[PDB]
């Protein structure tokens, strides 16, 4: 049960062009880690797998890269439909845990 | 007379578990004096202090390489997707078990890909049964007609070994020994 | 028609039986890695159950005991029944498509169940 902890509990920018998401994993998960975005109200949404790789429909806009403990998920440009909760979750291990999950704010 | 536990266990490089390499011996004393690094033994069925005054028919070493954390799904009655998809052991076996770490020889900085496992499979698995086919797997009501897209994926997932992964990650060599005891005169006495 | 829809949930006493169901469409649960996943109101998400397409079934150590996993190839539905229902199972679930048994590609509309 490897615990994930994301270091910004929310993150409040512009809708311009600048995000970071941080998840640190309390040993090492060897780009095993996924991310989602669930918009309020909705179900989750796939965006990164294997901490580097995109899945289908999701834009350009999203990245992702880490390996070990530390991983980042970035936005190239906020557009105003990327606000929601991010969460990082991860595979190396069983069960697969999930992050406490990351709020962005305008 | 020796039998051949140097080339299984002592093997340059092994195979994938998704095809693993089944070696049979017999007309030969089997001395298990050889088995003297860090390793797992475990023996399922047989007393290991004396597998040496041991004479049984036929031997069968089984080799392949998983994950640390799969290790402990190469034993009897136990579910997985080592133990589903790629090998079982029958609840009624009668061998061991022999695990070591390898990380100085199956992992390279760059990463080893040489290595797969069987993660889509429809049917699970029956004891001692070697799926060698790479058809690729339907997971919809669209045909995959030889084309890898949606809802079909193909059924062989590589490894990930680098040197800088963790313990659980780190590629293992497995060897399982598998024994039968036959009416016929047995030829393996130690 | 890559949808999931679930039903079957409610209101439940505590101790109480609920069956809920994912109904699938171009999916066959059958030859698929099935999950259910919980969300707690105003909480993170929790793997629940998950089935392999063998038959396999793993549960959480919170869930295993009361929770029970199933599918129906006939009607392609994923059963979940959960026995002596406490009032920390109160969420949102979900069914949703693991890619083997790493993450999870779709998500369901997820249906309320609330412990009394």
């Amino acid at each position: 049960e490897i615990v994930l902890t994301q270091s910004p509990g929310t993150l409040s920018l512009s809708p311009g062009e600048r995000a970071s998401l941080s998840c640190r994993a309390s040993q090492s998960l060897s780009t095993y880690l996924a991310w989602y975005q669930q918009k309020p109200g909705q179900a989750p949404r796939l965006l990164i797998f294997g901490a580097s790789s995109r899945a289908s429909g999701i834009p350009d806009r999203f990245s992702g890269g880490g390996s070990g403990t530390d991983f980042t998920l970035t936005i190239s440009r906020l557009e105003p439909e990327d606000f929601a909760v991010y969460y990082c979750q991860q595979y190396g291990s069983s069960p697969r845990t999930f992050g406490q999950g990351t709020k962005v704010e305008i | 007379n020796l039998c051949p536990f140097d080339e299984v266990f002592n093997a340059t490089r092994f195979a994938s578990v998704y095809a693993w390499n089944r070696k049979r011996i017999s007309n030969c004393v089997a001395d298990y004096s050889v088995l003297y690094p860090f390793f797992t033994f475990k023996c399922y069925g047989v007393s290991p202090t004396k597998l040496n005054d041991l004479c049984f028919t036929n031997v069968y070493a089984d080799s392949f390489v998983i994950r640390g954390d799969e290790v402990r799904q190469i034993a009897p009655g136990q579910t997985g997707n080592i133990a589903d998809y790629n090998y079982k052991l029958p609840d009624d076996f009668t061998g061991c078990v022999i695990a070591w770490n390898s990380n100085k020889l199956d992992s390279k900085v760059s990463g080893n890909y040489n290595y797969l496992y069987r993660l889509f499979r429809k049917s699970n698995l029956k004891p001692f049964e070697r799926d060698i086919s790479t058809e690729i797997y339907q997971a919809g009501n669209k045909p995959c007609n030889g084309v890898a897209g949606f809802n079909c994926y193909f059924p062989l997932r590589s490894y990930s070994f680098r040197p800088t992964y963790g313990v659980g990650h780190q590629p293992y060599r497995v060897v399982v020994l598998s024994f039968e005891l036959l009416h016929a005169p047995a030829t393996v006495c130690g | 028609d890559v949808h999931l829809v679930e039903s079957g949930g409610g209101l439940i006493q505590p101790g109480g039986s609920l069956r809920l169901s994912c109904a699938a469409s171009e999916f066959i649960v059958s030859a698929n890695y099935m999950s259910w996943v919980r969300q707690a109101p105003g909480e993170g998400l929790q793997w629940v159950s998950v089935i392999y397409p063998g038959g396999s079934t793993f549960y959480a150590e919170s869930v295993k005991g009361r929770f029970t996993i199933s599918r129906d190839n006939s009607r392609n539905t994923l059963y979940l029944q959960m026995n002596s229902l406490r009032a920390e199972d109160t969420g949102v679930y979900y069914c949703a498509r693991d890619y083997g048994d790493f993450y999870f590609d779709y998500w369901g509309q997820g249906t309320l169940v609330t412990v009394s």
